[PDB]
RNA sequence: GACAAUGGUAGGAGAGCGUUCUAAGGGCGUUGAAGCAUGAUCGUAAGGACAUGUGGAGCGCUUAGAAGUGAGAAUGCCGGUG
RNA sequence: UAACUUGGGAGUCAGAACAUGGGUGAUAAGGUCCGUGUUCGAAAGGGAAACAGCCCAGACCACCAGCUAAGGUCCCAAAAU
RNA sequence: ACCGAUAGUGAACCAGUACCGUGAGGGAAAGGUGAAAAGCACCCCGGAAGGGGAGUGAAAUAGAACCUGAAACCGUGUGCUUACAAGUAGUCAGAGCCCGUUAAUGGGUGAUGGCGUGCCUUUUGUAGAAUGAACCGGCGAGUUACGAUUUGAUGCAAGGUU
């Protein structure tokens, strides 16, 4: 059975011993969370409904909080003499799901 | 073991003498020195001198039997350029490159 | 006429897969042991014997 | 400590200049606009 | 005092050959086609990175109107009946379902039908 | 992330029979081209083809409302100066009716190297009896 | 911590990166300086490091000062090479 | 939620189409000259096949999340045979 | 708080010289082995040039076409891919095959799908068949003196200062 998990303004569909990643969380590494909107259990013999299967709350445990790699957002405009450069790292979290 | 031999300001366009290196890179090393005796272009007795020295290294510079050998590399660069001028019609003047090249050439043994 | 525009070293050495020469389509003499282009004498010593 | 100097604060600028660059916002036609009398080296008119 | 401009110059043009390395001939090699090259790669991946959240959204609806078809329904009246019932998952999650779950896309689809 | 893409391995292509007769030709053809690009298959991957083959037997009945016998005449140029020629809609299927829906179906696939590799799954006889019973063709219903 | 705002030419305002030189302080270098080649590194940008090869003796860091201060385009000058 | 005064600094004085009130032309012109509004100029995105100026709408950056505007739902091509 | 061999004299070199002009007159370009010539005895291929050794040297890709040695350009070998296809040559998605790093949601190649008419200047408006550039490297354009005015800083203050 699996599951489908709401954090970060998306949906995610999640199996134990999965590593997620996902947007930035205030828990510290070493650390387990506990995701409250659930969607859709299931997948074996009981399947629920929405918009929130009132209870399972999957676990999970933060592995890692860090960047992603750096995007160089390069834009310009012919003729007009109008460039401009930017750099990003989207932060993110990486999760282990324990137990659904 | 390889042995090489190198040629150097050959007084010969480097793509001209990349036309008959093409014949002779991979073959034995008597095919190799019948097919430069036997070939009408002008780059042959020069790359026939090149190739004896490299194939006479070989039975001395460090000893290895002649009659096993297959040539393993053979290549020209170029070298300095001569700038020379030929006067044309109406007062110009146009120029000439007289290009030279580099032959070597690696002989194997294939060991 | 001029050229519109310069040539690649790719149209180039494309245009260049036909420039080349080939072996001088020789044999190997029964009397001198050494090379020889059929048809012709041996240039080595010895003669034709045809 | 001559190794240790600071101005006093709000008496120093950095100079401007023109013509090094689209970034500044001055590096062509270096603020002085397109073509015209006034845009020549030499320059405009007499005062007044 | 004299400054020669050396060093700067090469630093600054290195670091625009080894950003367009792949492209095809000359592109890769001298600077003034490899840089107009890497500005309009700027360009293109500041563009592209905004399409590519509608192509994966209309291949989503695709996959879940050809799974609707094999229950009846059309993926106009099941997302009807989806929202009328209260469902909130995506359409990348129902995609996913639909693929690896067949058992719980006909739950989905009944409760879509029942809800009209 | 989590977007399932499909493979060649993965692929499992079955295979499709048609009857052409009392069919009109655009609304059978739009629907064999749906059944050629894969889209009845929720593993569909776009740059990759999923779809089915399919056979169309009975390509002598397809049939035209209206005066579409006469009217929807057919051109095509040689390259030659001058030379355009044309076959009506009536003609073309009492002469050559296989090529006529062959036409129209490929008309609707995409012009790209997968969109011709994805038009030549596409078998069009003109009578009953087809020749590839080594394959299994399903028999297909239009809607 | 809450609320809003952030397209842009000409052009106006602000904050900055880097180059050569000088002063004062604190350092590195034949156990290998700068330069130069590669790399899958860091910074919001200009740009900053580190490792390896080479090379063969000089060179960075901090705070201030002064400018022959940063170039793809002028049928631009000179050299080289297609 | 602006406005005005005083001072430092500029650029601009070749405009364009569309809708509407007019002159001129032949109730011709993608014509020309004026009043009025929009957009382009200096504006990307969606639609109009393509398409400065027409319809919708004003990009701080990231996301393999959702709702809509003009316009659309047989296939090319997302959604009603 | 001058230049450092495209700079500084036109000239760091045997330059106002090769040269070029009837003449008056115009005018370049050319630096660097090593600490010490110790500047390769001798053997081998070749007619010589040129190598390959072996020796000098701390170093010979330091061998007089001598510090370093880069880019355009010219080659040799190879890992993945390419002979039914309409290409501003990339970007986004993505199998397969080959590898293994500044260890991190890794590097190389790209069967196939979507989107996509270069840069600068000048214009009401240019993908434009309007202009400029063959490519690479170096050089190259708002500055200094003396006055005026406004702003920030600092010192004194009915006084301020040569």
């Amino acid at each position: 059975m699996f599951a489908i998990i709401e954090t970060g303004g998306k949906q995610i569909k999640v199996e134990e011993g999965q590593e997620i990643f996902v947007e930035k969380l205030d828990v510290n590494e070493g650390d387990t969370f506990t995701f409250d909107k659930v969607l859709f259990v299931g997948g074996d013999s009981v399947k629920v409904g929405a918009p929130t299967v009132e209870g399972a709350t999957v676990t999970a445990t933060v592995n890692k909080q860090g960047r992603g790699k750096k995007i160089t957002v390069f834009t310009y405009k012919r003729r007009k003499n109008s460039k401009r450069k930017k750099g990003h790292r989207q932060p993110y979290t990486k999760l282990t799901i324990d137990k659904i | 073991m390889e042995a090489k031999a190198v040629a150097r300001t050959i007084r010969i366009a480097p793509r001209k003498v990349r036309l008959v290196l093409d014949l002779i890179r991979g073959k034995n090393a008597a095919e190799a020195i019948a097919i430069l005796k036997l070939t009408n272009k002008a780059s042959s007795p020069v790359i026939e001198k090149v190739l004896m020295s490299a194939l006479a290294n070989a039975e001395h510079n460090y000893d290895m039997n002649t009659d096993e050998l297959v040539v393993k590399e053979a290549y020209a660069n170029e070298g300095p350029t001569l700038k020379r001028f030929r006067p044309r019609a109406q007062g110009r003047a146009s120029a000439i490159n007289k290009r030279t090249s580099h032959i070597t050439i690696v002989v194997s043994d294939a060991k | 006429a001029v050229p519109k525009r310069r040539t690649s070293k790719t149209r180039k050495n494309k245009r260049r897969t036909h420039f080349k020469i080939s072996v001088p389509g020789m044999t190997e003499c029964p009397n001198c042991g050494e090379y020889k282009l059929s048809h012709r004498v041996c240039k080595n010593c010895g003669s034709y014997n045809g | 400590k001559l190794h240790e100097l600071k101005p006093a604060e709000g008496s120093r600028k950095e100079r401007n200049r023109v013509g090094r660059g689209v970034a500044t916002g001055n590096g062509k036609t270096s603020g002085r606009g397109h073509k015209g009398q006034k845009a020549r080296s030499g320059g405009g008119v007499r005062p007044g | 005092p004299r400054v020669k401009g050396g060093t700067v110059t090469r630093a600054r043009r290195k670091k625009t050959i080894k950003l367009a390395k792949g492209y095809f001939g000359s592109k890769h090699t001298l600077y003034k086609v490899a840089k107009q090259q890497v500005m309009k790669s700027g360009q293109y991946a500041f563009r592209d990175r905004r399409q590519r959240k509608r192509d994966f959204r209309k291949l989503w609806i695709t996959r879940i109107n050809a799974a609707a078809r094999q229950h009846e329904m059309s993926y106009s009246r099941l997302m009807n009946g989806l929202k009328k019932a209260g469902i909130d998952i995506n359409r990348k999650m129902l995609s996913e379902i639909a693929i690896s779950d067949e058992k719980a896309f006909a739950q989905l689809v009944t409760k879509a039908k029942d809800a009209l | 992330r989590q977007t399932f893409m499909a493979n060649e391995s993965n692929i499992e292509r079955k295979w499709y029979v048609i009857d052409a007769e009392g069919q009109t030709l655009g609304r059978l053809s739009s629907e064999v081209a749906s059944i050629l690009r894969g889209k009845n298959k929720v593993t569909y991957t776009p740059h990759v083809d999923t779809g089915d083959y399919v056979i169309v037997i009975n390509a002598s009945k397809i049939e035209f409302t209206g005066n579409k016998e006469t009217d929807k005449v057919y051109y095509r140029h040689s390259n030659h100066p001058g030379g355009i020629k044309s076959i009506t809609a009536g003609e073309l299927r009492r002469t050559n009716p296989e090529r006529l829906i062959e036409n129209s179906i490929k008309g609707m696939l995409p012009s790209t190297r997968l969109g011709e590799k994805q038009g030549k799954k596409l078998f069009v006889y003109g009578g009953a009896e087809h020749p590839h019973a080594a394959q299994q063709p399903e028999n297909y219903e239009l809607r």
